[PDB]
């Protein structure tokens, strides 16, 4: 497929990882009683082995002779979910925290003592201010044109 | 008025052939910038409004279009038809050399004239039947060319994007596939595939 | 045969007579 | 009283719970969505 | 002066030991000598250019003779690839003789080194055959050494020294540079490659004596000025051909082929040829554009002076550079070492990719040892170019003569500057460390599938775009339809494609994830060491913290404790951090290099691909690895070859390990031990008959850190040459 | 095909240009820009004794000032033209369409 | 010796002087400043370069620079 | 007449070394005895690396901003 790879769903290497690893997983079965607590424990290692592998295989990773996944981040728009969509979730959760601190430290900008609110966070404004986070691409946006986003002649 | 409601640039009052007020990135914002810029506006309307035709009519005609029309230089042996005729100096270093030695003449002749306004409007023996007789009328001629040369320069564009969108096409062989169905022959396909 | 020769000309003789002489021209007064 | 407050709003206290709450949360999201190189849901 | 230094006042009346050393840390650095002139500064660079010269020729000239009277070279043209050359004989007298059994060898009657420079390829290649010509070059070269020393010697008495003026004609050397020193010399090179390297090729023996007898060419000399050059592309090398044979030869002096010589895996002389010739006339032609006597060419002022963007985006433009350049000798040996520092590294990319050496690129212990080498000089150069740009802000930069132009700009917006190359070193550091961190946790639990692979698809695309076709983008010249190649097939092409798809070479390697994560820790190293180098040039003239620092030069301490304290605040310790930077950068460069090709010569190129993606993979499965011959090199159950290497190998670790010392002690507890040890001295009876003529001190601040750094920076390359080397020549593959 | 043909047409048309078209754009660029200086003087005038321009080669009585560097220059243009004209015409080289 | 100097930004509040711990510097009188006093450096022989004045100085920036120079016995603090 | 500017009054200090550069202070009293060489004295809102939160500037060196 893309860079040469080919679907993990159609790899030997990856279905020769998913064996070798539930085999492993089951040799050490192999010591406990089945009704053992360790033993449950090695199951739920086990299900959760096939449902890593069978997901991987699902959502259309490619697979490299390594019989693993590899991202496609040029862009494609069969792999957004190996990069750009999460990117995206990402910047938005990042741009959020920084706008909050943002209006925090605007918020006590003023105050008699600045630092002292730095040092000892003055929780309800904070809590008043978080949600603005979930606006701040809008808030920012508008911010960039009216001309309140950078210090004048800095 | 290019945009209503837009305030016009400082520099643009109105009063140049063509000025509508539109310069978004303030490229006249020098005055000797926008001189020169008035002066190769001209020449590019000039060469679009000649080359336009040049490329559409010898398509009406059996001749190829104006892609084909430049093909035999790229094989070695090339010679030139002109109306069918394989004319004898079609050669590519012919009408290379030709074309050299003549187009950097006359131009570079451009290039040592510094009036500044006989750059954009010479006259002279470029006007023998004086169409600069009145200068109201005179004028109005130049909103005349400004216009036509800017609209041929769109339409040059438009074939070229065409001819990127269609390769090996003709402007006229486009239009006559939207001709045939218009509702599904558009660009929308090739801003769509 | 030159190798016996050389090699302590260059790794004995030579870096006792540099050593020593900008010894003394390091610690001359004028 | 309000010191208590003043004090549990100081910037180690309010990072530990911070951090402390950010840590259970992302557990238990690994817990009921464990693996996951990609955003599935498209 | 009174007294060494002859050339510093200040430090002859120095009564301590520091005297002696800071003499010697200063003798080059002629801005500061006593009663200095810049006629006297510009005539003794130009002897000490000479004298630079005459070092160069000696050095080649010992290499000839070392070669030719204790080397293989004639027995090496026989069977390249089976007879391993001979640098120099051992003689020590330390030698047990284990050592002296063990080390001799390629076929020699005593102890010898191997030669890992790569000097018999190069030179068979170039069409030398026999120890005569080896000594014939070997004498040339010690008479151009003495024609140098000539020179120089020459132009320091008057009447042939030259005015500042002179050296001040900069339209003038760069006309005679460009088409002489670049062009002609090319020129005449491709002349050595018709004449004598492709006869050579060919088996036949053209020296001095007979090379007005022989013909490069059947019919040359009239094709060309006819102006049919393509007779001389006509009839090129058969793919089966003996290079030191007859056998496949043609007699083509010209060609564009575009890939290897199928038996010595090397480019074709008819192609390299072709090259200088081409690049000679352009150097010729371009070397015409200034203007001198005669009334035609440029003046660089003017063209400086021109090119000032309107709307003033850049303000005043280059006004005024013209000068700021040509009367600062730092700003030029800033941009001459930036420049030379690229195309070094360009070197180290392109002669392991396109060997150009007959029989070269299957030594590979030479190969290693010449991409390393090349690389960390190219990371030293780079270092000092930013130091002299920094040297250049301080000494010679005159603000009011670049006012508003680009220069100034450079320091009016240095904060937006060095912010955003900090932006760019702490993502590319968080996410390039985050990711390795991930996969090796990911192999420590036992999920590989778990890790993040990202594939180098950018770069992959890059390779189909020049014919590979691992990855079938079918993008041009990797596919049929493209213009670009069909303007080519009939060309370079054949050749070009036919190298690059060969799975041997080291054309277009195959990259995958673990590429991608070396790649960007490189990205790390680069935007790291130039964030230090850039800070400390633009912070140079001052900061917040000492807006004054322009009058305290270059290096000095520091400025106190005082304003909390300003420890490595000089430039001069900018570059001193920068460095220990680049060391780190280039680490990584050879590491991967290495690495790479040590696993391409086994066979086992996936080894590379899958252990590179986590750390603890380079830790075990490269170094850990291959130190197992290196580290046997000697034992308590004997001794081979290696020993040498070994050793090495722990000197590195020692004298890298002494460097910290320098670097983590500082100064003032050394003074007060050596006050202590003052004390003893003197009323230590019989010793304190004797009594030191310089008063024993601790080393300055500075000179710790350059210590401390020097022992850092040989113990860094001799641990890794002895690694290097002894890693691969044990292998030899 | 003939190499005293294009070298005679290339060097006699580039000889032309020079004489006839290009020559007062040529003097008056080399005399706008003028003659290379370092601070603000002439390389002459600030003390290299080699710097000073040969006035004596300059010197021609044809009557619009062409001299030996310009026939050197053009000359030279003329003939790189022809020798390219005349390489490129024994290539055999044809591009794929 | 270390060169030591004095700028007229000085507002004379003794405080070089008084850090100094080999006595280079003194308060001399001055127009310029309401305390009509100016530090001076008249023995800057005896200067070892600690820069302790310079760490009193509250002047911004500040009004004694020493610029370390030329060594000799008093200025590396040898007592031998 | 008074010289410098008015007390209370917001400044730009344009001395370059000084840390406060480009940026804005408070003016408390100008020294109107002349013979001063920097009479104007200036409040800032952060301290300096000296911890120190006042300086005095010349009357050429404080640009009045409101
Ligand atoms: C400049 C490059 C160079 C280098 C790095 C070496 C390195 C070496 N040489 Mg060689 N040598 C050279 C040039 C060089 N040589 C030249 C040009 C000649 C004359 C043809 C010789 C002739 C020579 C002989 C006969 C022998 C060596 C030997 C050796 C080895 C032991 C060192 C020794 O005996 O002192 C070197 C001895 C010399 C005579 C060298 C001086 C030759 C010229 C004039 C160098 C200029 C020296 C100058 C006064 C100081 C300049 C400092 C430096 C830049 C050179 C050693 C590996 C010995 C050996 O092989 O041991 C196994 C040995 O017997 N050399
Ligand atoms: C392994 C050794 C090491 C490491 C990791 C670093 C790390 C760094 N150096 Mg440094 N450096 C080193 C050796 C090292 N250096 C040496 C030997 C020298 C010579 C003295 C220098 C001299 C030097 C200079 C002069 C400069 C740097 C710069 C930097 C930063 C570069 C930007 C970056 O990569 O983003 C961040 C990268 C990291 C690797 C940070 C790692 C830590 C992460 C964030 C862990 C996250 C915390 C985690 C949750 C655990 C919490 C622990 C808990 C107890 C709180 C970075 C923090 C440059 C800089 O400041 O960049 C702006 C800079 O100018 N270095
Ligand atoms: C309000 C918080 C905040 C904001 C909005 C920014 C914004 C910025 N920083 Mg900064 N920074 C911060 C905190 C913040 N920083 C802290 C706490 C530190 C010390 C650890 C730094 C250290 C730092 C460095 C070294 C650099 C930047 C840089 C930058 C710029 C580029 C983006 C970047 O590299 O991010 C990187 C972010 C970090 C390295 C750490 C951020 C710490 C957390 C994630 C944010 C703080 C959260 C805060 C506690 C919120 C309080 C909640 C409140 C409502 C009560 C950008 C304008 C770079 C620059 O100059 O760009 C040109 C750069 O070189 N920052
Ligand atoms: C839709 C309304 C509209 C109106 C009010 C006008 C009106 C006018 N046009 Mg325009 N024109 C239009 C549409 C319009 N045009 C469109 C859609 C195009 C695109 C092809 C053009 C392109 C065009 C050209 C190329 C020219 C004019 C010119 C003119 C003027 C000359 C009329 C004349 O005969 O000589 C009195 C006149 C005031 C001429 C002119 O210069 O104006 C003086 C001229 O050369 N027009
Ligand atoms: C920048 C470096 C980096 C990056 C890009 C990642 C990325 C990732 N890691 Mg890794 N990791 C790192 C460094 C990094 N890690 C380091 C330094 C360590 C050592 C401490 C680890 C140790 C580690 C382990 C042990 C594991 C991961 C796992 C994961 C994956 C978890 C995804 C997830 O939580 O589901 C999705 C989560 C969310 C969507 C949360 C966001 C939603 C917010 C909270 C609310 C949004 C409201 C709207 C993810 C792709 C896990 C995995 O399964 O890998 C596949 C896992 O097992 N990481
Ligand atoms: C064409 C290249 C070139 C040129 C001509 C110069 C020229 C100059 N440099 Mg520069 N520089 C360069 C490249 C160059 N440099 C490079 C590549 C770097 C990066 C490493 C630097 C970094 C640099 C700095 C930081 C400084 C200079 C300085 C100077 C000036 C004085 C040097 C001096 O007198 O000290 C004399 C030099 C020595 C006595 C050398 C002894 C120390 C060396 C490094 C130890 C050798 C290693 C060891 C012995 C190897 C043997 C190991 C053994 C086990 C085998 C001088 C004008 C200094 C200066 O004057 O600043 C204004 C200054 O501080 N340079
Ligand atoms: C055609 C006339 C001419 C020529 C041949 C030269 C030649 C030279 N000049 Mg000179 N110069 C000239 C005219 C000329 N100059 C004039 C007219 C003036 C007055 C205006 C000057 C004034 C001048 C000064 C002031 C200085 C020089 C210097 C130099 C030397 C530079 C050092 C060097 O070796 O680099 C050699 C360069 C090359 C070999 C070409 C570039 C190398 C490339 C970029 C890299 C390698 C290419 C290739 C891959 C190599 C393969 C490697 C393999 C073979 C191993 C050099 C030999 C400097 C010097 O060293 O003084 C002695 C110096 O200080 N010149
Ligand atoms: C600076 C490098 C250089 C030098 C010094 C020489 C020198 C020489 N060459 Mg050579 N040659 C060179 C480069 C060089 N060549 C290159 C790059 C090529 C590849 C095209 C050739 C290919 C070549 C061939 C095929 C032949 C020579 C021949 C000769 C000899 C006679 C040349 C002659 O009189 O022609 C005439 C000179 C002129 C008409 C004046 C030229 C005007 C100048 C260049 C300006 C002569 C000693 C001939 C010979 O006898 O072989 C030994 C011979 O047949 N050369
Ligand atoms: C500080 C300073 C200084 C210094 C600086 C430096 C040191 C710099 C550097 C730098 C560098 C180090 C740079 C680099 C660069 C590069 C570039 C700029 C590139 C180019 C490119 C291109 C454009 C290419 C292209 C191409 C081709 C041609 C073909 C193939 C493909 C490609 C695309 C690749 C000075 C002295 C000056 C002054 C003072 C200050
Ligand atoms: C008297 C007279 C006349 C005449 C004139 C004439 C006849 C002229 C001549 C002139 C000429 C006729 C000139 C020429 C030429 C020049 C030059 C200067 C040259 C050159 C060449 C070159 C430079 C080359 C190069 C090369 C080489 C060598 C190798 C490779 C190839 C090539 C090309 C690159 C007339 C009547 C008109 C007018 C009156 C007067
Ligand atoms: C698409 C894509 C891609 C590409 C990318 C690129 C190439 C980009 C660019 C980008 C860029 C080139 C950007 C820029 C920037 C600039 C600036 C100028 C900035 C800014 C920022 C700011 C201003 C911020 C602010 C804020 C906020 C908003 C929030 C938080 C807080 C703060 C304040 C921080 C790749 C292939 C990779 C992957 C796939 C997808």
């Amino acid at each position: 497929d893309i860079a040469g790879l080919t679907p993990c769903k159609d790899s030997k290497q990856f279905a020769k990882r998913e064996k070798q690893s539930i085999k492993k997983l089951e040799s050490s079965l192999k010591l406990y009683a089945p009704d053992s607590a360790p033993a449950l424990a090695i199951n739920a290692t086990i299900e959760k082995t096939k449902r890593r592998f069978d997901n991987y295989g699902k959502q259309g990773l490619l697979c490299g002779a390594d019989g693993l996944p590899h991202l496609i981040v040029s862009g494609d728009q069969r792999h957004w979910g190996e990069f750009i969509t999460p990117g995206i979730l990402f910047l938005y959760i990042a741009g959020w925290i920084g706008w909050v601190g943002r209006s925090y430290l605007i918020a006590i900008r003023d105050d008699k003592k600045p630092t002292q609110k730095e040092i000892i966070i003055d929780v309800p404004l904070a809590t008043r201010l978080v949600f603005r986070g979930f606006s701040w691409p809008i808030a920012a946006y508008r911010e960039l044109l009216n001309g309140e986003l950078v210090a004048k002649d800095v | 008025d290019w945009m209503p409601g837009q305030p016009r640039p400082s520099y643009l009052d109105g009063s140049a052939p063509g000025d509508f007020g539109f310069d978004p990135l303030r490229l006249g914002e020098v005055p000797e910038n926008l001189e020169r810029f008035k002066e190769s506006e001209l020449i590019h309307c000039r060469w679009a409004m000649l080359a336009v035709p040049g490329i559409l009519v010898p398509e009406a005609l059996g001749l190829g279009n104006w892609v084909k029309a430049q093909e035999w230089a790229a094989l070695p042996g090339g010679q030139a038809t002109y109306l069918g005729n394989p004319v004898p100096w079609g050669t590519l270093p012919t009408i290379l050399v030709i074309e050299f030695l003549s187009i950097a003449f006359v131009e570079h002749q451009r290039s040592m004239e510094k009036d500044p306004e006989k750059k954009k409007y010479p006259g002279g023996a470029f006007d023998p039947l004086g169409y600069s007789k009145d200068p109201k009328k005179f004028h109005e001629y130049k909103i005349k060319e400004v216009k036509n040369g800017r609209l041929a320069l769109l339409a040059f564009v438009g074939i070229c994007v065409q001819q990127s969108a269609y390769p090996g096409t003709g402007p006229l062989e486009n239009l006559a596939t939207h001709l045939a169905d218009p509702w599904h022959n558009t660009i929308g396909n090739v801003l769509i595939p | 045969n030159l190798p016996s020769l050389f090699v302590p000309l260059v790794g004995l003789l030579f870096p006792a007579v540099a050593m020593a002489s900008l010894f003394l021209h390091v610690e001359k007064r004028l | 009283m309000r010191d208590l407050k003043t004090y549990l709003s100081v910037a180690p206290v309010a990072s530990t719970l911070w951090f402390a709450a950010l840590a259970g949360l992302l557990i238990e999201i690994n817990r009921f969505f464990p693996d996951a190189l990609t955003f599935p849901f498209f | 002066a009174l007294r060494f230094p002859r050339f510093s006042q200040g430090l002859a009346q120095d009564p301590t030991t520091r005297r002696i050393w800071f003499g010697i840390a200063t003798a080059h650095d002629f801005e500061s000598h006593d009663d200095i002139t810049e006629g006297r500064l510009y005539q003794n660079i130009f002897a000490s250019h000479f004298g630079q010269l005459a070092i160069i020729f000696l050095w080649t000239s010992g290499n000839l003779f070392h070669v030719a009277w204790q080397g293989n070279f004639e027995a090496w043209v026989q069977d390249p690839l089976h007879v391993r050359p001979i640098a120099h004989a051992i003689w020590d007298p330390h030698f047990g003789q284990p050592a002296v059994e063990a080390f001799t060898r390629g076929g020699a009657l005593g102890p010898v080194n191997i030669a890992y420079s790569g000097v018999y390829q190069w030179w068979y290649t170039i069409g030398l055959r026999t120890n005569e010509d080896l000594y014939t070059g070997a004498i040339f070269l010690l008479f151009l050494s003495f024609i140098s020393l000539l020179a120089g010697w020459l132009h320091l008495q008057p009447k042939w020294k030259p005015s500042v003026s002179w050296f001040k004609n900069a339209e003038s050397r760069l006309n005679h540079h460009l088409s002489g020193l670049f062009g002609v010399s090319s020129l005449a090179w491709a002349g050595h490659l018709v004449h004598v390297a492709i006869p050579g090729s060919r088996g036949e023996y053209v020296r001095w004596n007979n090379f007005l007898s022989v013909l490069p060419h059947p019919q040359g000399l009239g094709p060309l000025f006819t102006g049919q050059w393509n007779l001389y592309a006509q009839n090129p090398d058969s793919s089966n051909h003996l290079f030191s044979t007859s056998q496949g030869a043609g007699t083509a002096i010209l060609t564009l082929l575009g890939g290897f010589h199928p038996q010595t895996q090397s480019l074709w002389l008819t192609d390299m040829a072709h090259h200088h010739l081409a690049i000679a006339i352009l150097f010729l032609i371009g070397g015409h554009m200034y203007r001198t006597n005669f009334g035609i060419g440029h003046s660089i002022k003017y063209i400086l002076e021109a090119h000032i963007p309107p709307g003033g985006r850049l303000g005043r433009g280059h006004k005024g550079l013209y000068d700021t350049i040509n009367n600062s000798i730092h700003f030029q040996l800033g941009l001459a070492l930036a420049s030379l520092g690229v195309i070094t590294s360009l070197v180290a990319q392109h002669m392991y990719s396109l060997p150009a050496y007959a029989f070269i690129a299957q030594d590979f212990t030479t190969q290693a040892a010449l991409y390393t080498h090349h690389q960390y000089i190219a990371g030293f150069i780079m270092t000092g170019a930013f130091a002299h740009g920094a040297i250049f802000f301080i000494r010679d930069y005159n603000p009011e003569q670049n006012a508003d132009n680009v220069l100034a700009r450079m320091l009016e917006h240095k904060e937006a500057i060095i912010s955003h190359l900090s932006w760019a070193s702490l993502f590319l550091g968080f996410h390039t460390l985050g990711l390795y961190v991930h996969n090796d946790v990911m192999l420590a639990f036992g999920t590989p599938e778990k890790q993040i692979l990202i594939e180098p698809i950018f770069a992959q695309w890059i390779q189909s775009a020049h014919g590979k076709t691992s990855y079938g983008f079918d993008v041009l010249l990797s596919s049929t339809n493209s213009p670009a190649l069909n303007a080519g097939r009939s060309i370079w092409l054949p050749g070009w494609l036919n190298a690059i798809n060969e799975n041997s070479n080291s054309l277009f390697l195959t990259i995958g994830p673990g590429d991608f994560l070396v790649h960007h820790a490189i990205a790390l190293g680069l935007h790291t060491t130039t964030l230090i180098l850039v800070k400390g040039a633009l912070d140079a003239r001052g900061s917040k913290l000492m807006p004054d620092k322009k009058d305290f030069g270059y290096s000095f301490p520091c400025d106190g404790p005082g304003r909390g304290g300003t420890c490595d605040i000089s430039a001069w310790d900018a570059f001193y951090l920068a460095v220990f930077w680049m060391l780190n950068t280039i680490g990584w460069v050879t590491f991967y290099w290495h690495w790479k090709h040590i696993t391409l010569w086994q066979g086992n190129v996936s080894q590379f691909n899958e252990s590179s993606t986590y750390l603890m993979g380079w830790l075990r499965d490269y170094l850990w690895l291959n130190s197992s011959q290196l580290i046997n090199g000697y034992n308590p159950f004997g001794m081979n070859s290696l020993s040498v290497w070994a050793w090495m190998f722990l000197f590195g670790h020692l004298v890298w390990a002494t460097g910290f010392m320098f670097l983590i002690s500082w100064r003032g507890y050394w003074q007060e031990l050596i006050e202590t040890l003052a004390w003893a001295h003197e009323r230590t009876p019989l010793a304190n008959l004797i009594r030191w003529r310089d008063k024993p001190v601790a080393l300055s601040i500075v000179q710790a850190r350059l210590v401390g750094l020097v022992h850092f920076s040989v113990g860094y390359i001799f641990t890794y040459a002895a690694f290097l080397i002894a890693s691969t020549s044990g292998k030899f593959g | 095909l003939n190499p005293s043909l294009v070298i005679s047409l290339s060097t006699g048309l580039s000889l032309f240009l020079g004489r006839f078209v290009f020559f007062n754009f040529q003097r008056e660029n080399v005399a706008k820009q003028g003659l290379p200086e370092q601070n603000g003087v002439t390389h002459f005038e600030a003390g290299d004794t080699r710097a000073k321009e040969y006035v004596s080669l300059l010197k021609s009585n044809d009557p619009v000032g062409f001299n030996i560097v310009d026939v050197l220059a053009w000359g030279s243009i003329g003939h790189i033209v022809a020798y390219y004209i005349l390489a490129t015409s024994s290539n055999g080289y044809d591009p794929k369409f | 010796s270390h060169s030591v100097k004095i700028y007229d930004t000085c507002i004379g509040c003794t405080q070089c002087v008084r850090a100094c711990p080999t006595d280079v510097l003194e308060m001399i009188p001055w127009g310029g400043c309401k305390a009509k006093q100016i530090a001076s450096a008249p023995r800057t022989e005896d200067c070892v370069g600690c820069k302790r004045c310079e760490s009193a100085c509250p002047t911004d920036f500040l009004s004694v620079r020493v610029y370390l120079w030329h060594e000799t016995t008093r200025s590396m603090g040898l007592a031998y | 007449p008074p010289i410098g500017p008015k007390r209370g009054a917001k400044v730009k200090i344009l001395r370059q070394e000084s840390y406060w550069y480009k940026g804005t202070g408070s003016v408390v009293a100008v020294d109107q005895d002349p013979n001063t060489r920097y009479p104007v004295v200036v409040r800032f809102n952060k301290v300096n690396y000296a911890n120190v939160s006042t300086n005095n500037y010349a009357l050429d060196e404080v640009e009045e901003v409101k």
